[PDB]
Formats: structure tokens, C-alpha cells, sequence
């Protein structure tokens, strides 16, 4: 999709760092202190995305071809592309844990 | 052709392996890392994991896997590179 450039309000993605230290996570997460989460900003007028799931893709074809109730339903821009991320932090009992948590960064943002 | 060292310190109660090497999966166009984390008690170093780790700027352009926070409690490290998780280094930044 879009990054944000400014001026222009359409959905694109903004972006934005989350720092473990400033919500009070760091003492139980090893690594890293902090990463970019990123949001999704921007109007919507009359799915507008780049590349689409089959999902949206069916639907978009219903609303592109005049079948309602689609062209009565609101657009917002939404995170439509999310990516994993790796993490070390403290376990319930202490203990080292490695994960690749998923849905943990925003890298497309559409229409609904 | 990507392919890190691991070892899981935790290997008995987590039932998975204890060493060997882990194939980096990832994104296409998406880079891909090798982690190390250990404790370093008085000069003893005691290795706690290592392995493959996902994209992460902090990681990229790093053939050396180097800790350069100042006196943590668990060390960490990554790096980018096949088994640039092999050696790992102690240099803080000041
Ligand atoms: C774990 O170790 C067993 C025994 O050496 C081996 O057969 C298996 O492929 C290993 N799995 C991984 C993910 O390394
Ligand atoms: C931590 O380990 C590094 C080697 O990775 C070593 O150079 C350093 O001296 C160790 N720290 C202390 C306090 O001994």
C-alpha cells in the first residue's frame, strides 16, 4: 500500500516505534527494547489495497459491480498485511523464552 | 543456503532438541539472522540460547555478533551471516 507523506489524508500507513521501556515492559523482555509497530491512518472514500486476500477480493468484486449492501457499508483504513517478529523475554517462572510472535508489525494498510 | 547454530539450554524441560544447526526461514525479500543470548557471571560465560531470529534492523549489516549494551543481565546478540552466531563478543558502546 501507501505510506504517509503528509497533506494527503487517504489510508496509508504511518509509522510509529513502541518502546518497551516507556510502557514498563523491559524487565521482563530481553530483547530488542523496542520495535516499529506502525498504525493506519487516513479516510477512505469510494477493499483499496495493492494486493487484496480472496476474501475482500470477492466482495470487492460484488461492491465494483453495483450489488448493495456493500455500497451502504463504511471503509477504514486497516492493517491488511502483518509480519512476525522475533522476541526474548522472561517466562511466567523466569525462564528465557524465544518466540516468533506473529501479527506483530504493521506493513500494509487498505480499505476495508 | 541459510543456516544458523542452536542450542536450547532448555532443552529438558521444553522436550526439543539441545544442539544442532536451524535453517532461517523467511519473507521474500526479508533478511535473516542468527541470535546468541548468554550470562556472563565473573568471566564464566554460560550460553542460554541460539539460533535463527527474523528480520530485525538492530541485526542488519552485522557479520560480527557482538553485545554492546552496558553490563546487561542476560547478554544478547544477533547478527546477519551462516553461522554468524558461532562466536560471540562483549564490546559496550560508551
Ligand atoms: C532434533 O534431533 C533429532 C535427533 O538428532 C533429529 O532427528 C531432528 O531432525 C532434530 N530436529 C531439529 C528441528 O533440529
Ligand atoms: C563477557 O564475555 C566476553 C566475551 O564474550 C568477555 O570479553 C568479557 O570479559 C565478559 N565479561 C566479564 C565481566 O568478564
Amino acid at each position: 500500500g501507501l505510506e504517509c507523506d503528509g497533506k494527503v489524508n487517504i489510508c496509508c500507513k504511518k509509522q510509529f516505534f513502541v518502546s518497551f521501556k516507556d510502557i514498563g515492559w523491559n524487565d521482563w523482555i530481553i530483547a530488542p527494547s523496542g520495535y516499529h509497530a506502525n498504525y493506519c491512518e487516513g479516510e477512505c472514500p469510494s477493499t483499496s489495497g495493492s494486493s487484496l486476500s480472496f476474501h475482500s477480493t470477492v466482495i470487492n468484486h460484488y461492491r465494483m459491480r453495483g450489488h448493495s449492501p456493500f455500497a451502504n457499508l463504511k471503509s477504514c483504513c486497516v492493517p491488511t498485511k502483518l509480519r512476525p517478529m522475533s522476541m526474548l523475554y522472561y517466562d511466567d517462572g523466569q525462564n528465557i523464552i524465544k518466540k516468533d510472535i506473529q501479527n506483530m508489525i504493521v506493513e500494509e494498510c487498505g480499505c476495508s | 543456503t541459510q543456516e544458523c547454530l542452536f542450542f536450547n539450554a532448555n532443552w529438558e524441560k521444553d522436550r526439543t532438541n539441545q544442539t544442532g544447526v536451524e535453517p532461517c526461514y523467511g519473507d521474500k525479500d526479508k533478511r535473516r539472522h542468527c541470535f546468541a543470548t548468554w550470562k556472563n557471571i565473573s568471566g564464566s560465560i554460560e550460553i542460554v540460547k541460539q539460533g535463527c531470529w527474523l528480520d530485525d534492523i538492530n541485526c542488519y549489516d552485522r557479520t560480527d555478533c557482538v553485545e554492546k549494551k552496558d553490563s546487561p543481565e542476560v547478554y544478547f546478540c544477533c547478527c546477519e551471516g551462516n553461522m554468524c552466531n558461532e562466536k560471540f563478543s562483549y564490546f559496550p558502546e560508551m
